[PDB]
């Protein structure tokens, strides 16, 4: 079971790096959500100039 | 002298009346000359300006209507 012991230690090492990456993406995801939350000022503005391009093909 | 001045001033009055009529009709001609077409041209160009504002007003209405 020598290779089984190696398997155990290595899967635990994998779990370490795994959870490490999990924590990284979590702080990052908070950054992502904050970014879009700040960026949601483009509804009426986009709608406004959408109407602009709509009236270009109207007259 | 008496009747002389009477007739003289009477003629002056008649002449002055005709002069007043002349000035009055002159003002009439000025108005009827081209003032009406002038303002028609003014309003025509103004109408064109309204067509100019017809575009940008839509966006202000859109802003009010979100």
């Amino acid at each position: 079971s020598y290779f089984e012991q190696q398997r155990q230690a290595l899967i635990e090492e994998i779990a370490m790096n795994f959870e490490h990456v999990l924590a990284n993406i979590n702080k990052l995801n908070r950054s992502l959500e904050a970014v879009i939350a700040v960026g949601n000022e483009f509804s009426s503005v986009e709608a406004l100039w959408s109407q602009f391009e709509n009236v270009m093909s109207w007259s | 002298t008496l009747t002389e001045e009477l007739e003289k001033l009477e003629q002056q009055i008649t002449l002055t009346l005709q002069e007043i009529d002349s000035n009055f009709a002159k003002a009439h001609r000025i108005v009827t000359t081209s003032i009406l077409p002038l303002v028609e041209q003014y309003g025509e160009h103004s109408r064109a300006v309204w067509e100019a504002t017809k575009f940008w007003k839509q966006f202000f209405e859109a802003s009010a209507n979100v």
